[PDB]
RNA sequence: AUAUUGGCGAGAGACCGAUAGCGAACAAGUACAGUGAUGGAAAGAUGAAAAGAACUUUGAAAAGAGAGUGAAAAAGUACGUGAAAUUGUUGAAAGGGAAGGGCAUUUGAUCAGACA
RNA sequence: CGUGGAGGUCAGUGACGAAGCCUAGACCGUAAGGUCGGGUCGAACGGCCUCUAGUGCAGAUCUUGGUGGUAGUAGCAAAUAUUCAAAUGAGAACUUUGAAGACUGAAGUGGGGAAAGGUUCCACGUCAACAGCAGUUGGACGUGGGUUAGUCGAUCCUAAGAGAUGGGGAAGCUCCGUUUCAAAGGCCUGAUUUUAUGCAGGCCACCAUCGAAAGGGAAUCCGGUUAAGAUUCCGGAACCUGG
RNA sequence: AAACUUUCAACAACGGAUCUCUUGGUUCUCGCAUCGAUGAAGAACGCAGCGAAAUGCGAUACGUAAUGUGAAUUGCAGAAUUCCGUGAAUCAUCGAAUCUUUGAACGCACAUUGCGCCCCUUGGUAUUCCAGGGGGCAUGCCUGUUUGAGCGUCAUU
């Protein structure tokens, strides 16, 4: 997941099962004030929904990932 | 079945999370009668029947 | 951790005498099967070659 | 530790909802630290702090609606009594006390007297 | 003897209500008698044990030894007094469980509520 | 239970060589399947003649014969060679039957009543009990009958004024009214002559 | 030809999971469940199957609401709240 | 006034005591079998207290030999007591197509009683 | 005579060892059985007068559980076949790389999938059990990681057929019936300046719903990339439906 | 003669009998009447700092609030103020709340996490299109209201 941050300019989050692409695209924009190009989602085999969030080219993925703290 | 429905897939996620041995610290509690996992499933031996 | 690692190998031993190929082999052995012994074999079509 | 319930009961409605969001920022940041640490037992106390606020906001609105419908027939169904099913479908204390106008004249003139057999 | 109906004289009822007793009722079961020093002082025979009390062992292998209670361990119906231990062979130390019907209290720990308990039961304290 | 053993759908296999005719449990795969059921000799089967509740528990006895035996039980207490034959260390008291004054009835406490029982001469018969408590012999321990002991003197009173509560605690002693006079007390285990201490108002009522 | 070689042809499920009883007893072509009578309005049980009732009476599950009834009766179905005596 | 093998709360027994008693004292309507309706077991006990064997040396390791805890390792998580079938070592004895038994004594092993 | 309990008595026995179990050691009784010594053991148990029964086993092709003889025996013999050296290792006919040798021979022992299985795929640690020999290797064990779609499918339409409503039967759970002996339902503009919709006023007569991951069907391709994913991700280039 | 076969004892095995235990059953008696459209019983999935299960619980998820008791919980880690106190805990009680997706199951549908519609509202230059947030939409019957239908029928112009 850290390999996809740097080349892809992509964050990776875990999302509650009831949410869809319109709510991940809205909530990431609200919480971190960082615009989203596209959202991809899938359901893990253990039963929770993963979400691949690709930020726009203006916003960098490493610098937002330090503000939340995971690295 | 590679084109599975969600109702079947939700039950596979429960059978995966139950597919584990017993934790080591439950061995040490007071008045432990639990010795091994008696409800352990394996895909090889016993089919889970949907 | 080494004390609870020992308590795994003190309580695995009863399954290896029955040659359980996991801790999840609970295939139950039937005492008597019906199709072996419940019949009277005579002249004609029978239940096995 | 965490918040106390009786301290929240003095605050206004706008200050309770601001108290709730400030806890949820903490609870989101402790779940980031949970993968770095092998154990983080503090996340229980900030989690019950979310439950303690949501009880108070729910309690202050359910007490505000009872005053909106005090002194009025037909208050809503979840604010009425619960008691059980077959006791709600029953004769009230008024209706079972009713009796026809003929029996009212009988029971005044002839009630069960009080007496004793000794002398 | 028994002269009521609400009490039970059954062996299988009384043991099961002891071993599956809840935590708050295990406070009353683990009571400890006061010494004759304190019995003349307060005028009360028995008290439930608390953590900070000071105690003397009167029966067992540890007879005559005393100390302060480290922690009351209600899950085992036992109490672990400090400075009463078995030193293991590998240098570590293990406390020894005791039952508080054999302990004897020589110093009490008093809160507001411990004063309120003794005034309740007929005490004299001061 | 009436349905013990019959919670099974067993059925006979028929007549093979290598199997008996006792009806086997059907099905498969659990290890129970193929075992005998519904027999008295099978494991997990019912028993022979399941004991029903309507067995005759109580016995009707003739009333004139029941009054007869309570009369013969009283008249053996006087004889006092039978009393030593049953037990009852009464070799030191002068006369049998013992008659005590009516002030025995009006005693309120247990400590005073034992001192009354000592001074009449029932000292060792009280001490025959409390030396003789033992455990029950077998499985009657954990059927609420754990301890066993011997009996003691029996005190007969005319009118209750606190003697029945005073002697209620002290072991072995059983008090009894004159009008009742239980046969189960006067001859425990069908042996005549329990040692009986009479009171004076009770003794003249016996006419 | 009827035994072990034609057991190999068996790969089409007759039954699927039911919704009401969760039992895997829902016959597909009949659109109805053999165990719990779904979609009919009544739960299937019979007095010839006595063991089938003991597997599915009340008390066998969680009893989310009936476990708090007799506690409400013992107080007499009171309302309000405590007084801090 | 009467009924009641169900639900809830109680009290008791000349009852059974882990092949018994309910199928179930134990994570039992559970593991498991069947497409399905349904069928449905086995499984209690270290010690007062884990004080569950630090350390030493042989071994690749499991373990072994010592040391030690304990009142007791003839209680070491295969653990209260550990019977028989069946088996190992040692000791005695016999034996040409059986073995075992009855009456009677020899030889060999072994043993109680009484003599003040 | 013996067994499980019961009332009574022996102020019976017992941590200085109760019950049990073993005992080609002793004693009594014709016998059922009783008593004592020794060893093991660790907490309760007997004599006698009475009461009570779920009270005495060699068999029932008896029930459950356990163990023998046969016996280190029958056997592990289809599918052409293995060999040398080094590394790893306490240990290699079987693991790994290399050198040879052979086979399946494009209606395959190859490369993808549908039913079906459910984490077996991949990495790391590791060998008590399991792969009817072996084992350092595995589809085993322990811990983790991995499935990304406006275009591929489902969802949508109807087929043979399932099935409510209106109704009619049935003592009843439920049965027939699919447009029927039923008052079965909403669009299209206006005209407006209470602005929201009056009325303008026409047309329609059809009228549940479920039923195909192979029929019908709006629209995507190439080159890279992963320990494991791609017509789904990245880079590049297109097209379709609702606005 | 050894080996071997058989017999018995000693100690060691295999095996779990006997004896002693007991939070379980079993029958007998007494006291009481309390499930559900205010969504029951049942089911599915989720919840802990470290849990697979039993027990507990519903995105407020081994619990929140109120009250009583007044120092623990415990396998470990962690918290020391939370200890002469609006206050410990897997306690006791329980009168306030939450109550996921289902189920008589209720917008239609269900082998699908499918498909509509109405109102209130916020963002997208939008009454119409798309999305988020809140609230609704089953059938049978009764009483009442409102709008109607019929030359069933009466008066009135």
């Amino acid at each position: 997941a850290m390999k996809k941050v740097e080349d892809g300019n992509i964050l990776v989050f875990q999302v509650s099962m009831k949410a869809n692409k319109y709510q991940i695209k809205k909530a990431v924009k609200e919480l971190y004030e960082v615009d989203v190009l596209k959202v991809n989602t899938l359901v893990r085999p253990n039963g929770t929904k993963k979400a691949y969030v690709r930020l726009t080219a203006d916003y960098d993925a490493l610098d937002i990932a330090n503000r939340i703290g995971y690295i | 079945a590679a084109q599975k429905s969600f109702r079947i897939k939700q039950k596979m996620a429960k059978a995966k999370k139950q597919n584990r041995p017993l934790p080591q610290w439950i061995r040490l509690r007071t008045n432990n009668t639990i010795r091994y996992n008696a409800k352990r499933r394996n895909w090889r031996r016993t089919k889970m029947n949907i | 951790r080494s004390k609870a690692d020992r308590m795994a190998k003190m309580e695995r031993r009863e399954r290896n005498r029955h040659a359980k190929q996991g801790e999840s082999d609970r295939h139950n052995a039937v005492s008597l099967s019906k199709h072996l012994f419940s019949g009277k074999r005579g002249v004609g079509k029978t239940d096995f070659r | 530790a965490g918040v106390k319930a009786y301290e929240l009961r003095t605050k206004s409605k706008e200050q309770l909802a601001s108290q709730l969001v400030d806890l949820k920022k903490e609870l989101a940041e402790l779940k980031v630290q949970k993968l770095s640490r092998p154990s983080l037992p503090k996340i229980k106390t900030v989690r019950k702090s979310i439950a303690c606020v949501l009880t108070v906001i729910n309690e202050q609105q359910r007490e505000a609606v009872r005053q909106l419908y005090k002194g009025k027939k037909y208050q809503p169904k979840d604010l009425r009594a619960k008691k059980t099913r077959a006791l709600r479908r029953a004769l009230t204390k008024f209706e079972a006390s009713q009796v026809t106008e003929k029996q009212r004249k009988k029971q005044i003139a002839f009630p069960q007297r009080k007496y004793a057999i000794k002398a | 003897a028994k002269q009521s109906l609400d009490v039970s004289s059954d062996r299988r009822k009384a043991r099961k209500a002891y071993f599956t007793a809840p935590s708050s009722q295990r406070r009353v079961l683990l009571s400890a008698p006061l010494s004759k020093e304190l019995r003349a002082q307060y005028g009360i025979k028995a008290l439930p044990i608390r953590r900070d009390d000071e105690v003397l062992v009167v029966r067992g292998s540890k007879k005559g030894q005393e100390g302060k209670i480290s922690s009351v361990y209600r899950l085992k119906f036992a109490v672990q007094v400090d400075k009463v231990t078995k030193e293991k062979v590998n240098g570590a130390s293990v406390p020894i469980n005791l039952h508080p019907s054999k302990l004897v209290i020589t110093k009490l720990h008093l809160d507001k509520d411990r004063k309120a308990l003794i005034q309740r039961k007929g005490g004299k304290l001061e | 239970s009436e349905k013990a053993g019959h919670q099974t759908s067993a059925e006979s296999w028929g007549t093979g060589r290598a199997v008996a005719r006792i009806p086997r449990v059907g099905g498969g795969g659990t290890g129970r399947s193929g075992q005998g059921a519904f027999g008295n000799m099978c494991r997990g089967g019912r028993m022979f003649a399941p004991t029903k509740t309507w067995r005759k528990w109580n016995v009707k006895v003739n009333h004139n014969e029941k009054r007869y035996a309570t009369a013969s039980a009283i008249a053996a207490t006087a004889v006092a060679s039978l009393v030593l034959a049953r037990g009852h260390r009464v070799e030191k008291i002068p006369e049998i039957p013992l008659v005590v004054s009516t002030d025995l009835e009006s005693i309120q406490k247990t400590k005073e009543a034992v001192a009354a029982l000592k001074a009449v001469g029932a000292h060792s018969d009280l001490l025959k009990v409390l030396k003789s408590k033992k455990l029950r012999a077998g499985k009657g321990k954990y059927r609420n009958r754990r301890w066993t002991q011997r009996r003691g003197p029996l005190v007969v009173y005319a009118e209750d004024n606190g003697i029945v509560k005073a002697l209620r605690n002290v072991p072995g002693v059983e008090t009894a009214n004159v009008a009742s006079l239980n046969l189960l007390q006067l001859a425990p285990g069908a042996h005549l002559g329990r040692f009986v201490i009479w009171t004076e108002a009770a003794f003249t009522k016996l006419d | 030809g009827k035994g072990t070689p034609s057991f190999g042809k068996r790969h089409n499920k007759s039954h699927t999971l039911c919704n009401r009883c969760g039992r895997r007893s829902f016959h597909v072509q009949k659109k109805t469940c053999s165990s719990c009578g779904y979609p009919a309005a009544k739960t299937r049980s019979y007095n010839w199957g006595a063991k089938a009732k003991r597997r599915h009476t009340t008390g066998t599950g969680r009893m989310r609401y009936l476990k708090h009834v007799s506690r409400r009766f013992k107080n007499g179905f009171q309302t309000g709240s405590a007084s801090k005596a």
